[PDB]
Parts: C-alpha cells; structure tokens; sequence
C-alpha cells in the first residue's frame, strides 16, 4: 500500500545520516532483518544507500558513443558552401528554436528521478534488486578505508551466518545469492572464510560459491598453506556435490603430494578400478612407514576411493565385514549381498535402518520403503503403507531436485534413477497384489498382468554408458522382486498335473554381464556368468547369451584365447537353436585366426558359412581374415577377390549397422591394378541387394573414381544412387562436372550419363535445384569494395610474411 | 586473528553415519588397511 | 548496411516457395550420417533481410532458410572459395566418419565427445555454402 | 620406401596449439582433468575397434597422395609402390595415435605422454621459436 | 509396429499429506569421492533441507 | 412432437430476439433440452437456427454474441446429457461447424469467439463414437491451428496462445493415440507444459498417451526436435509440496516410466545466454555524499523489469507510470549528448539543405585513421535505444500515460528529422569522387536511421491503437521533412523515400503483422504523395511487386483485410500511375515491367492473386483507351510459353488450376490466342474423363 509504505520508508531514511559509510554499516551491522526474512530486504537496503546520494542535474552517460550530434556534423562541409546570412522570415526558423528550447529542458536528467523511479521497480520485480545491488555494492565498498576491512568482513560473515535465512531456503532468488554475487565482484574481500561458502549451499548459490572459491586459487593469497588446502577441500566438495568428476580428478591430481595418488586417480578416472585399488593400497602403505605427512586429506581419499573401487568391482564380501568392523551404512549398501532371502535377518536390517533414518536421505528412505514392500510381500494382506513411503520418498527427492541447480547437472541423473526406482516399487506392489490372489490356482488369467509388467521392466533399463553402480542397483533390486515371485510360485509347482516358474533372473544377469564387458570390466563379466547355474536346464535364451558372453570374454588378453577355444570346441549339443552353432563355428574361426594359422582358419570360416548363409558376422570376419592374409603381400594377387566377395556379402544383410568400413575396404581393394579380370568378376557376380543408402557417404570417392581407371563397377553404384536418392548426388555431380568441363574419354562420358539419368528420372527436382544453384551463383557475387578488401588482405599477409 | 577467521567451519567428518549420530544426539591410525590385510591373510 | 533485403538482392529466392512444387531438402543433411531419410528437414522458404558479415581478412553474406519444422538454418556464401576446398571437405568427411566409434565407446560417451566438423557443401567449383550461425567468433 | 616424396610431417616447434591465453581460459583443473583425459580416451577409442582406423585412413591418405603427385606435375608414379607409400603413412599415423592412448605395463600415470606434450607446447622456449603469424602470445 | 501394449497404470495419490522437514545443521568436510558415504551418487546421500553449522569467533578477550 | 416442432420452428426467431432483451429466456430452451422426450427434435431445430446465425457470430456486440454462445453451449450439453438418445442430431453439421468457424474467423471483427466455440465443442465431447467422421478434418484443423499458433509472434495473449494450444492438443479420437498427425502436436506440447500452468495437466496427459503405447521406436524421432524443450519444461514441474503434487507426481511417473530414455537425448547446453541489450550496463557518474569524487555506476539495472512492468495489463498504474518514467529517463540519457545545438543552427541547416543541390562538392583530403566500431557493443546500444523507443511508442496504448508519451514522441520525431540532415550531408561522401579514400568521416555513432526500425515496428504491432500512433508518426515526419527540405527534394533525400523502401520490405516478411504494417505505410504514403509525379512513378515497380507479394504470400488463416487492402491499394496505385499514358504503344522501361509482372501472374497457384491480376488488367483498360490484348503484346509469351511447354500431367493441382484459369482468361478476351493448343485440350479432357480414385 503505497502511501503507508512510502511514509515508513521516508521516516527510516530521515532517521539515518547522509553518509555512505554510516548507511553501509547500518545495513550490514546495525539493522536486524529477522522480521523481514521471507521478503528480499536488500530492496530496503538499497533505499537506504540511495539515500546517501546527491541530486545532480549533470547526469550523463560516458560509455555509449551516442547518436549523431548537430554540432560537429554541420561542420562536415569542407570548402564548397555558400553560407546563408540571416534568413529569418520562415516557419522553419521558429520551429528550430522552439525545438532547441524543448530539447534543452527535456534532456536535463537529475539523479532523483532515476533513483526514485528505480525504487518502485524493486517492489514488483526482485531481479532489479539483484542487478542494482551487484552494480552498487562493489562501488560503495570503496568508501570503507584500510584498517577497517577486518571489522567489515567480520560483519559480513555475521550477516551471512544468520539463522533467519531459512525463511528463504525454498527460493531461487535468495538474498544470499544477491549478496554472494556482489561479494564476487570485489576481489579484495572476495575471500570470506570459504567453508562458509561451501556451506551456503543450503541455499542454491552453487556457482556464486564456485566463483568465490576459484578466485582464491588464482589470487596471491599465500599467507598460509592451510588456507589454500582448506580452499581446495571446499572446492572439491562442491564439485562432488555437483557430481562434476573430471574437475574433481583434475584438481586432486593438481594438489596431491604422493605420486601413487596421482596414478590411482588417473586409473580411477579412466575406469580401471583394479589397478587404481592396488595403487591406493601402495599409497596407504608408504604413509605408515615413510617420511611424508600426507596432509590428513589424502588419507581419507585413499580410504574412500578404495571403498568406491571395491564397490565397482563388486567385492561385497570384503565390504560387509569392513562395515561390520565399524559402525557404518556401508552395511545398508549390501542390499544385494549374494542374497536369496532378505527375511531371516529382517530385524537386523530394520534396526540398522531405524537408527539411521533420522536426518533422512533419499537412499535411506528408499531402503525403508523396500523394507515395507518386503513386509507386504512375505506377509500377504500387508500394510499399503508402501503407497505412503513411496510418496514421501518422491517428495524428498523433489526437495533434493529443487536444491540443485536449474540446468541439468550430472547429479540429477541419480535423482532420475531414484524416480525409476519408486515407480518400480509401485509396480512391484501391483505384482505382489496380483501374486497374492492367485492362491486358488488361477493361472493364465492373472499371469498375463505379471507378464505385461515384466515385459515393461525388460525395456526399462538405463543407458549403456551409465554407471555400473546404477546398473548394479537396478539389477539387484529387480533380482529381489523376481525372488519374491519365484518363492510364491514354489508351492504351486507339483499341483499342476513348460511351467510358470519363471527364473528369468538370468536375463537381468546376462544384460548386466553384457554391459560390464562394455565398461571394460572382464573379471566381473566372468564372475557374473556363475550365478546362472541356479536351474540345471538349458534354456532357449539363457544358454544363448551365456555361451556368447563367455566366448566374448576370452577375446582379448591373448594368453586367454585358448580358454575360449577349449570351451566351444567340446560343446556340440545344440542349445535350442541352429543359429548358435554357426556363431560358435565362426568364433572358432576367430580364435584360430588370432594365432598364426593359414588354412585351418579358412576351413573353420567355410564350415561356419556353409550352414546358414544368413550370419553376416561370419562374412565380415572372413573378409577381415582374408585382409590379414593380404597384409603380408602386395595387394595385386587375385586372393583379394575372396576378400571383396566376403565384404560385399557382409554388407548386403548386415544392414542398419556400421557397415561403412566394409565399404571403405571395398573401395580400397577394388582400386588395385590387376590385369586379370577376377576382381571385376567378384564384384559383378554378387547376388544380393547392395546397401545404396550407405554408399552415399562415399559419393566423392565414387565420383573421383570415374577419373581413375579400372573402375566402371562404381557406375552401377552411382546409377542405383541417382535413381533412388537423387538429392544426395546432385550438388557433387554439378561441381565435379563443371570441374571436368573446363579442363578439356570415360570421365565426362560417365558424368554426362549420370546427369542424364538424374535429369530424366526426377526432372522437376533437377530443374528446381539447377535454378536455385544458378541464382545463388549469379546474385551473391561480391561487390567492388569487398574484392578490393580481400585483395589488400592477401597482399598484406604476403608482405608481412615475406 | 585472520587465519583463525578463515577456517571457522573447517571441521572434518569421518562419515555420514558419524555426522548423523552427531546431529542426532544433540537433539535427544590405519585400521582399515590393517583390516584388509588381515582379511586377505584369513582367506 | 548490415542487413540487405533478399528481394532486392535475389528476387528468385524470395519468390521461391510459390514456384517450388516439390520438397527440396536443406543441403548438407546427407553428410551427417543419419541412417534414414524420412526425418530430413525440407526447405520451407528463404528468409528476407540477409546479413552482410565483414570478417577479418574478407567478407561474406549469410542467408537464412526457414525449415518446414519451424527451424531457421543460416548458411554462409563464400563466393570466391579457394581451390583447396576439396582437401578441406575430405578431412571433414574423414573426421565425421570417426563420430560413430566415439559414441559406442563408453568413456567417450560419458564425456559426450564428438568431433564437431562444419558442414560445407559445394554448389559450383567456385562457390560453396557453409553452415554459419551468429555467435561464431574467431580468436 | 624406395620413393621419397610423401611423409605427412609437422614443421612447428610446438606439438599443437596451447598458447598462454587458451591455457588461462581452460584453467588448471580442466587442463588436467578434462583436456588430457579426453585427449587420451579419444585415441583409446580409435584403436579399440579392430582396424577401423586402417580402413578409413587408407583411402583418405591415398587421395592426399594422389593430390600431392598431381599438384607438382609428376603424376606418372602409379603402381603398388604408391600403395606402399599409403601404407607407410597410414602406419606412421596409427603409431602416433596409439602413442597417446598407450598405458604402460609398469604403474605410470595415464595421460603422461599427453602431459609431457602440453609441457612442451606451452614452454616459452618453444613458443618463441615459431612465426609471428602463429601469435604465440595469444 | 507403431503401437505397443498397455503399460501398467501406476495410480498416483490424490490426497497425500507429507511433512516439510525442518532444516538440519549438517556437517561434511570429507573431500573424497562419495563424500564420506557408502556410494558416490552424492544426491541420494545428502539431506534435503540443511542450514549452517554452529561455529564461534576468536574468543581471545 | 410433430406439432411442437412446427410451433417451435415458427417461434424460435421471435424467442431468440426476445432473448436479446431479457436473457433469462435461455432457461426456456435449457428446459426444453435438458429433460424431455422431445429433446433431439428441439436440438435439431436449435442447431439449424444457430447454423444460420453463425455467420454473424463474430460481427455482433457483446450481448448478442453472449446469447449465441450460450445457445451453442446448451445445444452441446444436450448431446452429452443424452448419449444413447440422439447425439446423431449433432453429427451432421459438425464438420461444417468446425470448417465454417475457421473460415468465418478470417473475415470476423472479433475472431476469437469462433475458437471459443471450437473449444466448447471439444470440451463438451470425448468418449463417444462420432469421432470417426471427424478424422477427415484433423490435418486441416491442425495446420490451421499451428500456423495460427506460432504466427502470433506479436500475440495478443489474453488467452490467445492458450486458446490455440488448448485446441491443438485435446482433440478427440476413438483410438487411444490420435493419428499419424502427431508431429503437429509436438510444438504445442512444449507451450502447454512450459508457459501456461493451467494447460500443464492437459499436456502431461497427452505425453502419457504417447509414452504408454507408441513402441518407443516410432515415437522417439517424433519428439527429437523438441526433446530438449520438453525435458527442460518437464524439469521445471519437479517442485515440492506447496506446489501441486498432482502435477509433480505426474512428471515423476513419466520420467520413471522412461528408463534411460529420459536422459539419453540431452547434450551439453547449446543455450548459454550472451548478455543482450537487456543485460548490459550504461554507466554514469553519481555524486555520493560520503565520497570525495563521483562514482561510476550503471543507470540500467532495471530495464528488463520495467519493460515487463509496462507490458503487463495487470499491475498498478503507479508502478506502470514509474516504469515508464524510468525507461524515458534512460532514453533521454542516451539522447542527451546529441541534444545540444550550436548558436547558428538555423543558417547551418539552411546551408546544408541548399548545398545538396550542388554538383562536385570539393572534399578536403586528410590522411588520418579513425577508430573501429566494436560491432557487439554497437549492436547492443543500437538495440537498447530501439527497445526504449518502442516502449515509448507502446506507452500511447495506455490511458493516463498517453499525453506525455505523445508529447515526448513528437519531440523525438522532430529531433530525428533534424538529425537526418547530417546523414544526408554525409551520403555525399559516397559521391564527389568515385573512389576517395583520403577523406574525413565522423567516427561511429547511432546514425539516426533507427527511426527506420521503430516506425515499421509501430505499424506491425498487435494493438491497433499504436498502429494509429505509427501512422500519426509518419504524417508528422512527412510534414517536418517537407518543411526543412521542400517538397521537390524531400521525396529524394529525406526520410520519405528511405522509410518508403522499408514499407516495401514489410510486404516481403513472413508473418501477417508486418504485411499489414507494410500496406498501412504504403496507403499513407500514396495518400500523401500524389501532387508530384516523379516519386510514385519512379517507385512504381517495387511498390506493385510488394503489394502483389502481399496477395501471393499470405496464409489462409490471416485476416481478410490484409489481402483486401492490398488489392485495393494495387488497383489505386495502377489507377494513379497509368492515368497519363495515352499512346497505345507507350512502354519504355517500367510500364513494360509492371505489365509483365501483372500478366505473368495470371497463372498463379493462389486464386486471390489471379483475380487481382484480372481486375487490375480490367481497371487499366477502362482507365485509358487501350484494349487488354494490346497490353499483352510483349509479355504474352512469358505467360504462355511456360504453360505450353509443361504437359500438365506432372504438375501439382494448384498449378494445373492456375494454368487452366490463365488460358480461360486469355480465351475469353476478344480475338487473340487461337493457335494450335489442341494437345492441351485433348490431355485435359482425358484427365477429366477418368475417375479420381
């Protein structure tokens, strides 16, 4: 209400003194803003500081180089000018002087109107307060003299450390952001105690604090070696809270003192956790019996990063007794601990949860919700408090989402994984509720809902480059949810007289054992293919991915290829399929061609390829084998025809994949200068549909192949391109056609044939494209001054170069 | 003075559980490496 | 003048979408290896008021193209394109071929490493168009 | 190589461009954790997929060899000896790429050759020995 | 082809009533990856609403 | 029922005209169709009455439109009140209702009542069977909805954007997911999630209907051009319990049902804000009493906030007046250092205006460099002055801010008119020596050619009360430019030529607002200059091509007055410039080109420009005594030879229609074009004799 508000603010303005130092000390030290603590009070603070101004009629900008004045611009008429002498009988002469007298009074701007018109913008928008404070406060800090900066910065810490700021925690535009941003524009007081900046993260202030903490790294603030290391501690903890791990590893191995710490951090950033774990053990050993003090911050790094590498490597039996040796919720993070029950020690987990489920985190809340879900599972007619614990977990995760920055950080990915975990909890509630009413043996009536939710779960899995802890967490809690239905279908097995006991746990083992092999973790990829023997039958898809992943395990570390050779060469019984034996035989071909073997690997590829003629991986590996035999000789031997035939077969039915390297091999092996026409036979006897769309990306290498000899099999590819994909070839065709036309026989003959095929089929397209290209070529030609400019530039760079 | 001002909140915390217990009770050495070595010896 | 009218410069391109009677595509969409063909952007119209950009050692004109999905694509018309353009474009093609190996490896995919080549498509063997937005600068 | 013409060599004193202004823009944390690690993982990802570097670099080197023998007017050397030039340059480029992404059998910091390269690309005793159009101060 | 089957319909609540948690004087000076926690998520192992820890100035009389 | 139907059918216009006086009589009609055994009969009578009243639903006042919309709402609620009893009364004249609302909203005075009617019809139904005769209208409805959704770049926004995005989503379908016409829904889905918090719970539901059963292969390329905007607006809805949990747990359910698909399409951010003219500082010196010297701080910390205060019609008038005073303070500070005038400015202005009519002005040569421009800061200061001037123009749309805004605007306009003579005097540096490099220029300033971007802004603006201020601004600068130059050269050197070219450039823009601004500027230009026959005859070809491009390029859902005013202006301009031609064979350079551009456009795809070219050929053969076939003697081959070459089989339909219509107009003329076109007649009769299935 504008009248009473204006009266309150003007008596508060008239109470103070008209000095800037006294009003700055009033808004920082003296005034208690605890009552206005939900409202941005810097508004009121600005209205005090703007009270110390003077009302100066000479307000004028000095940064803009403004619009053209009539003073000197009517002196830009150098010598040919008949200056008129006092013609003053017009309507123009009074209009000009009236306009001069009008613009004199219009452009006399005092400071008063700017100040008090900006004041009422603050009451509508709180972002003029932010910008006004950040512009004003680094300028009025200059009034604070030396031998008084210590008391001023201590009053700043006292103002920022006030407890009433929690009435602005749930806001994006806190006074703490508006104040830390003005701290960051000073570079004199821009060092505050800097574990306050890391704890002013109860508010948002993430980059307002990272600016402050990184402007001490690049400051000559070397008064202590314990201010710098505490600055680095707070900066690394802000990087951990934002999950920016590359800056974390860079700052750590810029600040570390041991060398084994540097080696372990580098192996940990790359993702090799076995060698990083060994290097952290070596760095821990050399500090017990060494001559270095290890700074009490590298020691915690060695301990915790050892635990993280051991978590990634899935050594849960070590970490279980490590968490039994000391009181810690590492013990809670063995939710998957080679476990099939989670019920015989239910109380031992409930007490561990309840002792730590104060100051709750989303993870411990997820553990409490899973305990309630298992209580509903193992004891039917349960609670349906799972529908309440999931909702309080969703609300906790939403508070944690608003506490993070607005734009997506890597820390938001774990909140997205937590959202998926709560939705899978609610779907598991539906699964268990359907599982409790099938006690009357109502199979194939309520099993369809279970199959639908399991099919929804099979397509809902994280990205393959996501963390292996994310994959492992989803895999372990899906194994819990599958163990419940396998336990509840266990009484109903013999009363049926394949069967409805699923045990599709193997799926979420195999899909895990695949993805760890993508993450270059072969030891756990072998170790995960040992929990598949819980049922002794050979299934149509368990044995498929099991044997395929076990054979793909022994492909690198070349002292291990015999261990992949002896496991496939003795297995001849078919594991429900005639396509598995073909990939077995071509994997025998890979393992035999990896060692030095000339004819037997060719025989293995032949018996791999005769059985089906439908596995393109066998054709591709036979082409690679023929190229490896070619690489010990010149490429003109007719043995290359076998290579290009297996390559062309390896691109016809390997479609919608990475086939362009096979096309590169075709274009390079075709270009040999053989006199015998065996390679042209090997290209031109190919029975299959060539991947016309993937030949587009080599259209220049096709179009310069017409100029090269021994290449008219390129013409079939270009003709099949021009009749199906005409807009890919057109610009390249016109460019190389007008290239060859001005230098003047098969090149221009083939180019005119391709242009004729592109012009008869799709004539409207060629007409419109040629008219567009011609209009751009005629109308976008540069003028005279631009040509003179580029000529003088090339002359000047050549003159200064010579 | 100044060095004692710039380190006001610099108090180390061993773990989340200890922080939880320290904030809960107010309102109501190389032992790890030795443990890993002795557990590798026991196997 | 930093902004000159397209209907004064080239009145065929300002009048293009009326006398166009098929679906031309934005040029340079086949160089980026996007598997299918159905989601390519078709040129809706050329925008008016093209930009005259004075560089350090030369100058050029930037024409904007409205796509059929509401997007605007800016292209730069290098009219005296220097005759080493084919070596440049073959290096662009080679380093764009590596962008698929850089997304199946997990370590380069977590860090979102791609090679970021420019898409330059030649019209005649004197003039090529290159993709060029505003807020491109040099050092 | 019985011929002698194509080699694909670098003339500059510095191995790449990491000038003082770029290095002060990237900083110290990002030059250690983002620059060198990505430069290591790129070259690690390119030598993993079992000779895709060979298949691309073969023809994209061969066109450069043909343009090298066609710029200077001696295009008559067209033989499998040209394929030997191509394979020699391809093996040289593949060796120099695999030099970046090689981690030693002994325990050694990954990104150590890369860190030595950025130590030799930012020293003023190397940046002063280059031309003034390179602008080594910027 | 174009359509898949029906997903499981997850019924969200209509009248949920959770409590806004009070801020806590949390303290975490560990600078290691996982922030002195069992796992490295760092968003799932951090309290929701916090405040500044207690401290004291130089009591040097 | 058979007598009650004829009673109510003979009495319903009288009942309707009694409803326009005492509006309670709607309770009659409601009681006829909310509970009756004869409810479908009265619904049929009422719908056939309202089908006739629909044509004037837009062009009546508030009371009549209110009564008509309430009758429509009652007739729609009668359908979903009795579903099994006849809703078959509604399914004829249902597509006609949609189509005629979209068609009549073009030429309507209040064109939002039709889309409010479409919204009421869509919200009245959903869950029925007759949404399968409606599936033949969905592409035309969704193209007319998206091309009205984004073409309001100067959107009125009371609910206009909200209304169009509420119509584009929430269309009915008997199937779960609607159609292959899903990419039409992706752009309004971003607006529904993002900008309107009352549309959000609608649009989220639409997302679930696409996420639940779309196979995740077909759907992922569809959301690909919008996935960053979709995810960025979805992440804004993840807020705790004071924010509504019914629209937060929806987002959590969506993002939990998407496993890795909720984060696999996000890259490093390509939207880093680069400090535009609403973010820069313009620094002045302030005297602070506790300081020895003045301190430099920024005068622009609240410009973006004050603009948002001024544009919103829901704030106070004290806050709006103080915001206006703040913007004019910053603008007059930018204008202050050119507002000083010398003591002899009148004779200097007179000397500089009669020194334009002299030839070979000698330029004193000097050899000294000037500093460069710093294009980023120049562009930010130029756009800042432009935004402040545009808000001075916008301030005239507000009562009790209009008088001082008009006074300040008059002062600014006749200031820029006096500053234009410096640009005129400096454009003679482009002459007097065909290549001079040793001359002296004032370095780099705001060149007073940014009234050439503010007056075409005011004409293209979505409030008509500021388009009136734009034409008053043009009249004022016309008077001042004719005053300080004289009429004989103010049309060749002042603002009046230059800004006229801007008007022609507004005719070529890609939205109907700028085309209306261009035809407004052209109409006030050709109403001003008619006394002189050098300007409008020099500029005739470009003005005719601009007014013709307004007819060719204008979307179908743009208002009808755009193309109607363009046709009237083209006919008036051709009536002016062809008045003096008396010789039948008189065409030198520009009459030949004007007749060429007219008669080469009788074969267009658009029928409006075809009929406008036919009418303009007729009104210049009745103006001067020249036959139409004498006007087509030189340019007839450029019309006919594209038609006789293409065989009329590969062309699309709108070009076949245009070619046939042009040949029909050429054959309807007296005694011309009789030569050997039998092949076209044979091919067209064999293309019309067969079926079209």
């Amino acid at each position: 209400d504008i009248g009473i508000r204006k009266r309150f603010m003007t008596i508060l303005d008239n109470s103070l003194e008209r000095d800037i130092k006294e009003r700055l000390y009033y808004v920082i030290r003296d005034q208690n803003w605890e009552f206005i603590a939900d409202y941005p009070w810097l508004n009121q603070a600005l209205q005090l500081l703007y009270g110390s101004f003077n009302r100066e009629k000479e307000l004028s900008l000095k940064n803009i180089y403004c619009l053209s004045p009539p003073s000197i611009l009517q002196e830009y008429l150098p010598e040919n000018a008949e200056m008129v002498t006092e013609v003053n009988d017009l309507e123009l002469s009074n209009f000009v002087k009236g306009h001069i007298a009008s613009m004199q009074g219009l452009c006399r701007i005092i400071s008063s109107d700017f100040i008090d018109s900006l004041i009422e913008i603050f009451y509508q928008d709180p972002k003029a307060i932010h910008r006004a404070w950040v512009t004003l406060f680094p300028q009025v800090y200059k009034s604070i003299p030396k031998n008084e900066k210590y008391g001023f910065v201590r009053s700043i810490i006292t103002l920022l450390s006030k407890p009433y700021h929690t009435r602005q925690i749930s806001s994006r535009t806190n006074v703490i952001n508006m104040l830390l941003d003005s701290i960051s524009k000073i570079e004199s007081l821009e060092l505050p105690p800097h574990l306050v900046k890391y704890l002013a993260i109860s508010y948002n202030a993430w980059y307002q604090s990272i600016n402050i903490l990184e402007s001490i790294q690049s400051n000559t603030s070397i008064d202590n070696t314990k201010i710098i290391e505490a600055n680095e501690d707070a900066l690394l903890e802000l990087y951990v809270n934002l999950q920016e791990e590359d800056m974390f590893y860079g700052l750590w191995r810029r600040r570390a003192k041991y060398t084994e710490t540097n080696i372990g951090l580098s192996y940990e950033q790359i993702g090799l956790w076995d060698k990083a774990q060994q290097l952290y053990e070596v760095a821990q050993v050399k500090a017990r019996s060494g001559a270095l003090p290890y700074s009490q911050s590298e020691y915690a790094l060695w301990e915790d990063n050892w635990i993280q590498c051991a978590e990634k490597l899935q050594h849960w039996d070590v970490l279980t007794e490590l968490a039994k040796h000391e009181g810690f919720t590492d013990l809670l993070l063995e939710c998957g601990w080679r476990v099939a029950d989670w019920n015989s020690d239910r109380d031992a987990l409930e007490q561990s949860v309840k002792s730590v489920m104060d100051v709750p985190t989303p993870r411990r809340q997820m553990f409490k919700t899973f305990l309630a879900l298992q209580n509903f599972a193992e004891s039917r007619k349960g609670d349906q408090e799972v529908r309440k614990l999931c909702d309080e977990g969703i609300q906790l995760s939403l508070i944690k989402w608003v506490s993070l920055p607005i734009r997506y950080t890597p820390a938001h990915k774990w909140l997205l994984h937590g959202f998926q975990q709560y939705m899978e909890f609610l779907e598991a509630t539906q699964i268990y509720a359907n599982l409790h009413t099938t006690t009357v043996q109502n199979l194939d009536s309520k099993a369809q809902e279970i199959k639908r939710i399991l099919q929804a779960w099979r397509d809902r899995l994280p990205n393959t480059w996501d963390d292996v802890n994310m994959w492992n967490d989803l895999v372990t809690w899906r194994q819990h949810a599958f163990q419940v239905i396998n336990n509840a279908y266990l009484p109903l097995i013999p009363a049926l007289q394949a069967y409805r006991g699923y045990h599709e746990i193997a799926w979420v083992i195999n899909r895990f054992a695949h993805v760890a092999r993508k993450h270059n973790m072969p030891d756990v990829c072998i170790s995960q293919l040992a929990r598949i023997y819980t049922l002794p039958n050979i299934e149509i898809q368990e044995a498929f991915l099991k044997l395929r992943e076990q054979a793909k395990c022994h492909y690198q570390n070349m002292n291990e290829l015999t261990t992949g050779l002896d496991v496939i060469s003795n297995t001849n019984l078919v594991y429900f399929g005639t396509v598995q034996k073909a990939e077995f035989f071509t994997l025998k071909g890979m393992f035999l061609s990896k060692l030095r073997a000339y004819e037997e690997a060719n025989q293995a590829f032949a018996t791999a390829v005769q059985i089906d003629l439908n596995l393109a991986k066998a054709w591709a590996q036979w082409g690679f084998f023929n190229d490896r035999r070619l690489s010990e000789e010149p490429n003109n031997i007719s043995f290359a025809s076998n290579a290009i035939s297996c390559y062309l077969q390896a691109a016809g039915l390997y479609k919608n994949s990475k086939i362009r390297e096979l096309l590169c091999r075709i274009l390079w092996l075709i270009s040999i200068d053989d006199a015998s026409g065996m390679l042209t036979n090997a290209f031109d006897s190919f029975r299959g549909e060539i991947p016309v769309w993937y030949w587009i990306t080599f259209i220049p290498q096709l179009l310069t192949s017409l100029s090269h000899k021994e290449a008219n099999m390129v013409r079939h590819i270009l003709i099949r391109i021009a009749k199906s994909y005409p807009q890919a070839l057109h610009f390249q065709l016109r460019t190389t056609k007008e290239d060859f036309a001005v230098i003047q026989r098969q090149p221009w003959e083939y180019l005119q044939e391709l242009n004729n095929i592109l012009k008869t089929a799709y004539p409207l397209l060629a007409l419109s494209l040629e008219s567009l290209v011609a209009q751009i070529n005629d109308r976008f030609k540069s003028t005279t001054d631009e040509d003179l400019f580029r000529l003088i530039n090339v002359l000047l760079i050549d003159g200064t170069l010579n | 003075n100044y060095e004692q001002l710039m380190l006001i909140m610099n108090e180390r915390t061993t773990t989340i559980t200890n922080s939880t217990f320290a904030v809960s009770l107010t309102k109501n050495q190389f032992s790890r490496l030795k443990f890993i070595e002795q557990w590798r010896i026991n196997k | 003048s930093k902004k000159e009218n397209l209907e004064v410069l080239c009145p065929h391109l300002s009048n293009f979408h009326h006398q166009k009677f098929e679906d031309i595509e934005i040029p340079g969409q086949y160089l980026l290896n996007k598997d299918n063909n159905v989601h390519f952007i078709k040129i809706a119209r050329f925008l008016p008021t093209v930009d005259f950009v004075r560089g350090t050692h030369s100058s050029y004109r930037r024409l904007m193209i409205r796509g059929h999905d509401g997007s605007v694509h800016s292209f730069a018309v290098q009219y005296p394109a220097v005759r080493h353009s084919r070596r440049e474009e073959r290096m662009f093609q080679l380093y764009r071929l590596f962008n698929k190996s850089l997304s199946k490896n997990v370590e380069t995919r977590r860090r979102s490493i791609q090679f970021n080549l420019p898409i330059a498509i030649p019209l005649s063997p004197q003039v090529r168009i290159m993709n060029d937005s505003v807020s491109f600068t040099t050092l | 190589l019985p011929p002698d013409s194509p080699i694909f060599h670098n003339n500059e004193p510095v191995p790449f461009r990491l000038t003082p202004n770029i290095q002060s823009l990237i900083g110290d944390s990002a030059l250690e954790g983002i620059f060198a690690v990505n430069l290591f993982t790129i070259s690690r990802a390119l030598i993993e997929p079992d000779n895709e570097l060979n298949t691309y670099l073969a023809l994209f080197i061969r066109d450069e060899i043909i343009s090298w023998f066609s710029n200077l007017h001696r295009p008559i050397i067209e033989n499998p000896q040209l394929r030997e030039m191509v394979q020699t340059n391809v093996d040289l480029i593949i060796r120099k790429v695999a030099q970046l992404g090689h981690l030693n059998s002994t325990p050694t910091v990954t990104t150590q050759f890369i860190l030595d390269c950025i130590g030799s690309a930012v020293s003023p005793r190397n940046l002063a020995r280059t031309d003034v159009n390179f602008m080594p101060w910027f | 082809a174009i359509f898949k089957q029906t997903e499981p319909a997850i019924p969200i609540s209509e009248n949920i009533s959770t409590k806004t948690p009070a801020p806590v004087a949390y303290r975490s000076n560990r600078p290691t990856i996982t922030g002195g926690s069992a796992m490295n998520a760092s968003a799932l192992n951090t309290p929701a609403t916090t405040k500044l820890p207690p401290y004291e100035m130089d009591t040097q009389r | 029922n058979a007598t009650f139907n004829e009673i109510i059918e003979q009495e319903l216009p009288f009942v309707y005209e009694r409803m326009l006086e005492d509006s309670g009589l709607l309770h009659v009609a409601q009681s006829f169709l909310t509970s009756e055994i004869t409810s479908p009969n009265f619904a049929g009578i009422l719908l056939r009455f309202l089908k006739g009243k629909l044509k004037d639903l837009g062009n009546v006042d508030f009371n009549t439109s209110n009564v008509l919309i309430r009758l429509f709402k009652l007739s729609f609620m009668s359908v979903n009140l009795f579903p099994n009893i006849n809703e078959v009364v509604l399914l004829p004249h249902l597509n006609d209702l949609i189509l005629n609302s979209l068609k009549y909203s073009t030429t309507a005075e209040e064109p939002l009542v039709y889309f409010y009617l479409i919204r009421t019809l869509f919200r009245s139904i959903g869950g029925g069977r007759f949404e399968n005769l409606y599936r033949s209208i969905k592409p035309i409805l969704q193209v007319l909805l998206q091309s009205l959704n984004q073409m309001i770049l100067t959107a009125r926004l009371p609910h206009e954007r909200e209304l169009y995005v509420e119509l584009c989503i929430t269309v009915p379908v008997r199937l779960s997911v609607l159609a292959p016409y899903l990419p039409f829904l992706m752009k309004p889905l971003v607006f529904a999630l993002q900008q309107y918090p009352d549309l959000v719970s609608q649009g989220l539901r639409t997302l679930e209907l696409c996420i639940d059963n779309l196979t995740a292969e077909y759907f992922d390329p569809i959301i690909e051009p919008v996935i960053d905007d979709v995810s960025k607006a979805l992440f804004n809805l993840l807020q705790p319990q004071p924010f509504n949990h019914a629209i937060s747990h929806n987002v959590v359910r969506i993002l939990g049902k998407l496993g890795g698909r909720n984060r696999q399409f996000l890259k490093p951010p390509t939207d880093l804000t680069e400090k535009t003219e609403l973010d820069i500082d313009a620094i002045a010196d302030f005297k602070i009493n506790g300081m020895p010297e003045d301190v430099p701080l920024s005068v622009t910390p609240g410009i973006q906030s004050a603009l948002n205060i001024l544009q919103s019609y829901k704030s106070d008038i004290h806050y709006r007046k103080s915001a206006y005073k703040y913007l004019t303070c910053v603008l007059l500070l930018m204008t202050k250092s050119s507002a000083e005038f010398p003591t002899n400015y009148t004779e200097l202005l007179k000397t500089a205006v009669n020194s334009i009519k002299l030839e070979r002005i000698g330029i004193e040569k000097n050899f000294d460099l000037e500093p460069t421009v710093n294009k980023r800061d120049y562009s930010n200061q130029e756009n800042l002055f432009l935004r402040l001037l545009e808000s001075v123009f916008y301030a005239t749309s507000i009562k009790e801010l209009k008088d001082d805004a008009m006074d300040l605007l008059n002062n600014l306009l006749d200031h820029f008119c006096l500053l234009q003579v410096n640009t005129t005097l400096l454009n003679k540096r482009n002459y007097n020596g065909t290549f001079n490099i040793d001359l002296k220029n004032p370095n780099f300033m705001l060149d007073s050619s940014l009234i050439l971007d503010a007056i075409p802004f005011a004409l293209s603006y979505y409030i008509p009360e500021v388009r009136e201020v734009g034409v008053l601004a043009y009249k004022r600068i016309y008077e001042k430019s004719c005053l300080i130059y004289g009429e004989e050269l103010a049309l060749s050197h002042s603002f009046i030529p230059e800004l006229a070219k801007q008007f022609i450039h507004l005719c070529y823009d890609e939205t109907y607002y700028n085309k209306r601004g261009g035809v407004l500027g052209i109409k006030v230009l050709i109403d001003n200059v008619k006394s002189s026959s050098v300007f409008l005859k020099k500029y005739q070809y470009n003005l005719a091509n601009g007014l013709l491009f307004v007819l060719k390029d204008t979307q179908s859902e743009a208002p009808s007055a755009i193309t109607d005013s363009a046709e009237k202006l083209l006919i008036d301009l051709l009536s002016i410039t062809f008045a003096d031609v008396k010789e039948e064979d008189l065409g030198n350079k520009v009459l030949e080109n004007t007749l060429t551009d007219i008669v080469c456009e009788l074969s267009n795809a658009n029928p409006k420009v075809r009929n406008a070219c036919q009418k303009s050929l007729h009104t210049i053969s009745n103006l001067t005594g020249i036959p139409i076939v004498k006007l087509m003697d030189h340019s007839k081959q450029f019309l006919l030879s594209p038609i006789f070459a293409k065989p009329l089989r590969a062309l699309p339909f709108t070009m076949q229609i245009g070619n046939v219509d042009a040949i029909t107009f050429c054959l309807s003329l007296p005694n011309t074009f009789l030569t050997f076109n039998e092949e076209l007649f044979r091919l067209l009769q064999e293309s019309i004799v067969l079926a079209d299935a």
